[PDB]
RNA sequence: CCUUCUCAAACAUUCUGUUUGGUAGUGAGUGAUACUCUUUGGAGUUAACUUGAAAUUGCCUUAAA
């Protein structure tokens, strides 16, 4: 037999923790909610997690919403079996001397040089 | 029905075409065998311009259908439009519900009322589609003793009327008239007059009076949007004064009220405010 | 005259008129109203779907 | 500037080492590169910096893909007030005599309505290598058509002189695209430091129309944006110094 | 529409001399129960919508076996004047749709998807089950505290 | 019920605003601080629709002149941004269908391209806004009664004596010369008229006015255009035809 | 169940030329060529290749009722 926990899928944009709560407090009382984002440029990889409380409110849940409709997505979701311990996804945002180095670039400017010249394709300079 | 079947089932091209095709009802018959027809028409159209005004100037909102005011507000002014360039105006009486007037039209003297241009505030406590009904009729009655009005006298029946007049004063210089011997005295008192006219006073009653009693106008007003050449008078309501000039006597409206409720055109001594008033000399 | 304030409801007055003048009856707009309860209960669809 | 007989014996030098040793497709195809001082940061700008070219690559392009499966051609994209005006027989008067055509005419409304279905958007968009669209469209583009358009530089959009000021009419752009196709090329620049450029391909033109091409787009960049120094490839080697100016390399912690 | 569409091509054929195609193709549902089944067994539906409620059933009991047979997607849609709103007509009882506009063509496609996963699980236990088993609130209180009793 | 559907939709719209007015804002900021090499376009235009429609856009080149506005609902799912909130509280045009004036200039122009989206705009007439003050206009007054749940139509001159006396003005024609005019700072005026609430042009839901309704949507949605581009130009109508049909 | 930053200047007229600036994205991944930084922490830049929008874990009031 299963667990509260949810997993769900084939998300659209605009669809966010917020909506998720709010929605899904209409099932019961939600214990916790969390979804994919990327930490580059930081937006859904359209999925998430879900327990509500309870097994009873995962699976009802499940069974209303398990082949749902809105534009061209459409949500499909799974419950779990017991456990299943969400761990992880932290939210992410979107993240935003002169000689010596001129030293470096003229002394590996000779390094590549010479790495083309031994790979082997000759060059001057 | 069919419009509302049409719109439950879509097909909203299809009730536009039911729209569109459509006869409503008209009310000529009712008037040509209610009022035989001429006579009693004009001696009982004085309870149809009371409310016509009065519609004209009470403001739109739900119960009202402001086509309906517009509609109002063009037949009251093509009525005072024909009957001031025809220059009849036998008694005028101001008062705190607006002001009364009295015109000897075709014989019988009808009265009838245009109440001040202010925003009244609405009861909700009268039932309205009734006065509406009443207001249809008596619109009906009025397009038709005036389309008789017009052209009996001969004229251009109905007035067009200019866009560049109608949005700087939406007055009686609207509604021109063209065409396809007087009151004797009373009309064409101020006869080669020019009143200017301050912007302090509502013309809202003035210019009735004063184009029954021919005379040209200017106002304050009118030139915010856009000469003194021949002016003969200036009228204010105003306290203070300045910079009057030697050309104009600068008077009150009082005058003109004496002037053509008693056909004498009286000076203008007692006159010149801030000085009192001959307080109005109510006709009755 | 630009301290004159109107007085009086022209509405109120035309309608005493009206109703004087022997063209209708005196009467109020008065609003909705019901005997019974018009009772409300569930369609057989959503009373059986299980 | 470079020695041009550099330039000259280094690209005899690339094709002599390409000539031995979808793979020959991958690896024939010629990039150049540069790096300089700094890019716009945090600005993501998507537009194409032009060059003037004298000898264009697009004809051997559409010369190479009559025989090849992939069809090199072009796009053109239009605001919705214009497709009503302009006609494929204009085109057909005006560019197959000079010798180039048109492939097909498309407006924006069908891009979000036809081209959705993100599988036959970029299934439609990847069909064409060349893009063209205009000032007006340039910077609504990227919320209709998408990131997998503009990552390659094929697909990634561009300006154009449309609007003869005001009222269009066609000759005004007609005479533009000429320009464009034969006389000059894009070069995109990327956030950072580096700089890749799909210059073309070996099969194309001789090296010795590609090596003054390469002079002209060089001396015209150590002008631009005070770059740092030139390299080239052909999509695995090594990078190849041609230009490694020094005196640009002391002024980066001067700006700090 | 129809008679716009004659008094423009009347003009187009007498000065454009087209082949009465100048106008364009139409794209649109095809209605008529023996058309669409006509179109079904030439496998020229990619959707067939059907009304559960027709009292001469025998109309309809057919369709759905026909149309698994055939491998179309079809679909029982619950009200026949809802089908009627997007013909013209009072009661079709049926829809279909063969040829589309492109900008639709993944709407079609996925809904087909959603239509599968509400049905193609469901026929297992819709025939294994002889529906309407149900009594009145009488008779189940009587049976209730009788098993209640017992 | 919460009509998921209508939760996204709503999301996607708040946040599509939330875009557009972030960047003319900014965009406002660095124009403002007159750092103009990357802008697209570094004037105002102004789109003077008129009656397939007949466009003409120009530039302000102020010139100052005034203006008249109102509420309209839209656009179509969203729960509003505090950067419009804020100003059109200040403004008071909430509970729509509502009417106030407005004085023109370069500090505002910006104001008037955020909000342009949730609002239609035009410049009025003489005739137009002499019918507005006499059919329409509401007054707060307060004195020896009455702790202020109130309103007051004009009908006292008096009380322009007792409240603008100490500008020197009486007389509401008068006010309506400064209005039209643009005579002494029109701020008084904006802040005491108790902005005008008109009505919506439509009742019904009957099945007549229904089609209405949805003729009204299609002119609206035709004449007002939500480019969003942060360059279009400001949309401007005959309000002189309009405000007959709304007043 | 919305629906997308769908033009601005300068010049001299060529209805047409030069320059100017204007976009931060569906995501998932596939392997892979080179450049900066600074301390290992790799952050950012670099060829092209698939996927039905795919998928399980990377600190306001009439748009009401």
């Amino acid at each position: 037999e299963y667990s509260g926990i949810i997993y769900v899928s084939r998300l659209p944009h605009g669809f966010h923790e917020k909506e998720l709560s709010k929605y899904f407090a209409q099932f019961g009382d939600l214990k916790e909610v969390r979804l994919a984002r990327n930490k580059k440029t930081g937006n859904s990889r359209h999925y998430g997690f879900l327990e509500f409380v309870n097994k009873e409110d995962a699976m009802i849940a499940q069974e209303s919403m398990n082949n749902y409709l809105l534009m061209g997505h459409l949500l499909q979701v799974r419950v779990l079996p017991k456990g299943a311990k969400i761990e992880k996804l932290y939210k992410y945002k979107k993240r935003v001397p002169v000689k010596q180095l001129k030293d470096n670039m003229k002394q590996k400017h000779e390094e590549r040089i010479k790495k083309l010249a031994k790979s082997g394709i000759e060059f001057k300079w | 029905r069919k419009l509302t079947r049409a719109l439950g089932r879509g097909e909203v091209s299809s009730a536009k075409r039911l729209e569109e095709n459509r006869d409503s009802y008209t009310l000529d018959h009712i008037i040509k065998e209610r009022y035989p027809s001429f006579p009693d028409a004009i001696r009982d159209i004085d309870d149809a311009l009371n409310m016509l005004f009065l519609f004209s100037n009470l403001p739109s909102t739900n119960q009202v259908s402001s086509k309906i005011i517009n509609d109002a507000q063009k037949i009251c002014n093509q009525w005072l439009a024909y009957v001031a360039k025809e220059r009849l105006v036998r008694k005028v009486f101001v008062s705190i519900k607006g002001v009364y007037y009295q015109a000897n039209i075709k014989g019988e003297e009808v009265r009838w009322l245009v109440p001040f241009k202010f925003p009244e505030n609405i009861p909700s406590d009268v039932d309205f589609r009734i006065m509406l009904t009443f207001l249809e009729f008596y619109s009906t009655l009025l397009h038709f003793v005036l389309y008789k009005l017009y052209t009996d006298s001969g004229l251009i029946y109905p007035p067009k009327l200019d866009l560049k007049k109608d949005k700087i004063i939406s007055g009686l210089s609207s509604y021109i008239l063209e065409s396809r011997k007087y009151d004797s005295p009373v009309a064409s008192l101020f006869s080669a007059f020019v009143f200017y006219v301050s912007r302090e006073v509502p013309i809202d009653i003035l210019e009735f009076l004063i184009l029954s009693c021919g005379g040209n106008v200017i106002s304050e007003a009118a030139m915010d949007q856009i000469d003194m050449s021949k002016v003969t008078h200036q009228i204010v309501d105003r306290p203070v004064l300045k910079n009057k000039v030697a050309g104009r006597t600068y008077i009150q409206p009082q005058w003109i009220f004496d002037c053509i409720n008693k056909g004498e055109l009286v000076p203008a001594n007692k006159y010149l405010p801030g000085e009192a008033l001959p307080p109005h000399l109510s006709p009755w | 005259l630009r301290k004159l304030k109107p007085e009086g409801n022209l509405l109120y007055d035309t309608v005493r008129k009206l109703q004087s003048s022997g063209k209708v009856e005196t009467r109020v707009p008065v609003r909705k109203g019901r005997k019974y309860k018009q009772k409300i209960t569930e369609k057989w669809t959503h009373k059986d779907f299980k | 500037a470079i020695p041009r007989e550099r330039v000259i014996k280094a690209v005899n030098e690339l094709i002599k080492f390409t000539s031995k040793p979808e793979e020959e497709l991958k690896k024939d195809l010629q990039l150049i590169v540069v790096n300089n001082k700094s890019f716009t940061g945090t600005s993501k700008s998507f537009k194409l910096k032009l060059l003037n070219v004298k000898h264009s690559f697009y004809k051997p392009w559409k010369e190479a893909s009559a025989t090849a499966v992939k069809d090199f051609k072009v796009l053109l994209i239009l605001k919705d007030s214009d497709i009503k005006k302009v006609s494929e027989d204009d085109l057909f008067d005006q560019l197959d005599s000079e010798g180039i055509k048109v492939d097909e005419i498309i407006c924006g409304k069908d891009l979000k309505t036809v081209y959705k279905a993100y599988e036959a958007r970029n299934a439609f968009i990847s069909q064409f290598s060349l893009i063209l669209a205009d000032d007006s469209i340039v910077t609504s583009l990227p919320k209709l058509m998408g990131g997998k358009a503009y990552n390659k530089v094929e697909t990634t959009p561009i300006s154009i002189r449309t609007h003869a000021n005001k009222e269009f009419s066609l000759t005004t752009l007609t005479n533009n695209i000429k320009k464009v196709y034969m006389n000059q090329l894009p070069v995109k620049l990327p956030r950072g430091t580096t700089l890749n450029v799909h210059l073309g391909n070996l099969e194309w033109l001789r090296p010795e129309e590609f090596v003054d091409n390469v002079e002209l787009i060089s001396e015209q960049l150590i002008k631009a944006y005070q770059i740092r120094s030139i390299f080239i490839k052909t999509n695995r080697s090594p990078v190849l110094p041609l230009y490694y100016n020094q005196d640009v390399l002391d002024e980066l912690e001067a700006k700090k | 529409e129809k008679k716009e569409r004659l008094t423009k091509e009347a003009a187009a054929v007498a000065e454009g001399k087209s082949k009465q195609d100048a106008s364009p193709k139409p794209y649109a549902v095809k209605y008529g129960l023996n058309h669409v089944v006509a179109l079904i067994e030439n496998k020229k539906a990619k959707l067939v919508l059907i009304a559960n409620d027709v009292d001469p059933i025998e109309l309809v009991v057919f369709l759905p076996a026909l149309c698994k047979k055939m491998g179309v997607p079809y679909a029982i849609v619950k009200g026949k004047a809802r089908l009627g709103t997007l013909v013209n007509q009072k009661t079709s009882a049926v829809a279909a749709l063969t040829e589309v506009r492109a900008e639709d063509e993944a709407a079609l496609a996925k809904l087909v998807s959603t239509i599968d996963a509400n049905f193609a699980d469901k026929y297992d236990e819709v025939k294994k089950h002889w529906g309407g088993g149900i009594l009145g609130n009488k008779a189940q209180a009587k049976m209730d505290k009788r098993a209640k009793n017992s | 019920f919460v009509r998921a559907e209508s939760i996204v939709a709503k999301t996607l719209a708040t946040s599509r605003e939330k875009e557009r007015i972030k960047r003319v804002s900014i965009l406002e900021d660095k124009k403002a601080k007159n750092e103009t090499q990357h802008i697209a376009s570094g004037k105002d235009f102004i789109l003077k629709i008129t009656e397939g429609l007949i466009r003409e856009k120009t530039t302000y080149d102020g010139k100052p002149a005034l203006l008249f506005i109102v509420r309209v609902r839209g656009p179509l799912a969203v729960n509003i941004p505090n950067k419009a909130f804020k100003i059109l509280s200040l403004l008071r045009l909430v509970e729509t269908n509502t009417g106030v004036f407005v004085k023109l200039t370069k500090n505002v122009y910006p104001l008037l391209k955020v909000i342009a989206p949730y609002v239609v705009i035009g410049k009025p007439s003489l005739s137009s806004i002499r019918s507005l003050i006499q059919k329409r206009g509401r007054i707060i007054y307060k004195g020896e009664n009455e702790a202020e749940p109130h309103e007051i139509v004009l009908n006292d001159n008096n009380i322009v004596e007792e409240q603008l006396g100490d500008h020197g003005i009486i007389c509401v024609e008068d006010i309506i010369h400064e209005i039209a005019t643009m005579g002494e700072s029109f701020s008084v005026c904006n802040f005491f008229l108790q902005p005008f609430k008109l009505n919506r042009e439509v009742s019904g839901f009957g099945s007549l006015n229904r089609l209405r309704k949805i003729k009204q949507r299609e002119a609206e949605s035709r004449t007002r255009q939500f480019s969003n581009a942060a360059t279009a130009p400001v949309i401007e109508v005959d309000i002189d035809s309009l405000l007959a049909k709304l007043n």
